[PDB]
């Protein structure tokens, strides 16, 4: 049976407390395994999110992904290395409908506005077995999408056409496809490897997504020029991005000119969430989102100069935190807090307390003293959760020193009443679950503290008949030894700066 | 008449224009331009009438 209740309502909260590191993973794991509805975990920072992308896998077999952030700052000067984009919008295709599974988004890409479904749905297409769709017609369709024709297709957004045989790499999928158009029609959907160059197998239907997160064709470029001449001004210069896209080429930092390419306000991606979707929160959003917006505004006013490439106002490209915390109130929320929340309904404090210090040191004759004392006096199941299988050998002989051989189980629920168990993952701080009395003892729980010390106080025997007791009654001129430098003559008091 | 031929309307774009005349390339920022102008004539170490 469970321990708390899932919330389904407009903007209500469910507060879970007393939690410590590498237990948020198992809570949201049981959330995924118990709730019908996609779970979007919104991390307080992308760094933390990356860590979570490991640990959730360790505790569940349910489908997980991240939403790929552009790896540049707000108002930066770099294209996001469109490979990343290939991942990113792919999730935006499936995000309209995903019944189970978890998506981990940091607050940064949570508040960014994204391209509307009009563009992505319109410029997506399907290719089946039996279309009477012509060869160069499909090539021109790919052109209007905005892909790139190369004969050596290896990465995303690449296609080749050679007589009857055609191949391309859709930005949504992960493998390329070969076409073999005959009588102006599709006849084969053959997946051939980027390394083998030979057909692995034959599918019947597959989907195609456009170039990247904004259109590129000439109508869109005319729309871009119209909206620039509406808002900003123009100056004739071959580096000024107005005329530089009038030459057709997209600049480096063009992805921050999102709303100009689109003729409508950009959705805040909450429309991209399904209707029955639950959010879980970690840390405190009210601080991290606000700090990110302050950083964005500071970087904007720092860069809202250099009229050669001027910039947008963030109140269109990024959400405002008040708008974010209003639009959150259409999705039920579960806040995981690392703090003891006192009492109210929709609020349960789950005992997930700290493990006692099982520190291992060879200075004492018995290294595993705390471990051997703790495990024997414990009364419930203990799981070790080694990172790598080779590191599992690092388990095996060390637990052989007190002669302990654990079981290998996959799911945490395979813990029994009492015993020793090992599994594989990336969790880093164990804990004790008081409700089922579980123990988790991670890799870093036995190698906790980094130490830096060399030596001190070699000849400090300050009671020798020669230390002179620091009496300060010595006459000027009597020789004196300094331990670091040597022997000399004392020459009195002085005043310096 | 110099105000009329001047294509600049405020202090910060003026500092940016001074930066872009000073250093070709190097797309200017705010702190870089204001620091350049503040140490161009008003620093006791990088500018000194005897």
């Amino acid at each position: 049976q469970y321990r708390y209740t899932l919330p389904v309502k407009a903007g209500e909260q469910r507060l879970l407390g007393e939690l410590t590191g590498a237990a948020c993973a198992t809570l949201v794991a049981e959330i995924a395994e118990r709730h019908a509805g996609p779970v979007v975990l919104i991390a307080p920072d992308m760094q933390n999110a990356l860590r979570l992308h490991d640990e959730i896998s360790q505790f569940t077999d349910q489908m997980v992904m991240n939403l790929a952030d552009w790896e540049t700052l707000p108002y930066d000067s770099f294209s996001p290395h469109q490979d990343i984009i290939s991942s990113r919008l792919s999730t935006l295709y499936q995000l309209p409908t995903m019944q189970r599974g978890v998506l981990i988004v940091p607050v940064n890409t949570l508040m960014q506005r994204v391209c509307p479904h009009s563009f992505l749905h319109g410029h997506a297409l399907v290719m089946k077995k039996g279309q009477r769709l012509s060869r160069d017609a499909l090539r021109t369709q790919l052109d209007s999408a905005g892909y790139r024709h190369v004969d050596q297709v290896m990465e995303h957004g690449e296609y080749a056409t050679r007589g009857a045989l055609l191949d391309l790499f859709p930005m949504g999928s992960e493998l390329p496809y070969r076409l073999d158009f005959f009588d102006d029609e599709i006849d084969s959907l053959r997946v051939f490897d980027v390394d083998s160059q030979r057909t692995l197998e034959e599918v019947e239907a597959i989907n195609l997504l456009p170039a990247h997160e904004f259109p590129t064709d000439k109508a869109a470029i005319e729309l871009f020029r119209s909206q620039w001449r509406d808002t900003f001004e123009v100056k004739r210069d071959p580096e000024h991005i107005y005329q530089q896209v009038s030459k057709g080429t997209l600049p480096a930092g063009i992805e921050y000119w999102q709303p100009l390419f689109f003729s409508e306000p950009l959705p805040p991606l909450f429309s991209y969430f399904p209707a029955n979707t639950l959010l879980v929160n970690t840390g405190d959003l009210e601080t991290s989102a606000e700090r990110f917006q302050a950083d964005t505004l500071a970087r904007f006013e720092n860069r809202g100069v250099d009229p050669m490439r001027p910039l947008l106002p963030p109140q269109s490209l990024w959400l405002r935190v008040d708008e974010l915390f209003s639009e959150l109130k259409n999705w039920p929320r579960v806040q995981l807090k690392t703090e003891h929340l006192p009492t109210k309904a929709a609020n349960a404090n789950l005992g997930f307390q700290k493990l006692p210090d099982l520190a291992v040191q060879a200075q004492q004759k018995a290294p595993l003293d705390a471990l051997r004392k703790f495990l024997e006096t414990f009364d419930g199941p203990v799981v070790f959760s080694v990172e790598s299988e080779g590191r599992r050998e690092a388990l095996g002989e060390l637990l052989a020193r007190i002669k302990i051989a654990p079981q290998r189980i996959m799911r945490l629920d395979e813990a029994s009443d009492r015993g020793r168990y090992l599994m594989i993952g990336a969790a880093e701080h164990g804990f004790v679950d008081t409700v089922r009395n579980l123990a988790l003892i991670c890799e870093s729980d036995l190698l906790g503290e980094r130490v830096a010390r060399r030596r001190q106080d070699s000849r400090r025997t300050i009671n020798p008949d020669t230390l002179i007791r620091n009496l300060a009654e010595l006459h000027i001129g009597q020789p004196v030894v300094h331990l670091e430098h040597g022997v000399g003559r004392y020459a009195g008091m002085t005043t310096l700066e | 008449e110099t105000l009329r031929v001047d294509p600049t309307n405020d202090r910060l774009s003026a500092l940016v224009e001074i930066y872009r005349m000073m250093r070709p390339g190097e797309p200017p920022t705010r702190e870089a331009a204001e620091s350049l102008f503040e140490n161009l004539f008003f620093s006791e170490d990088r500018y000194d009438l005897s």
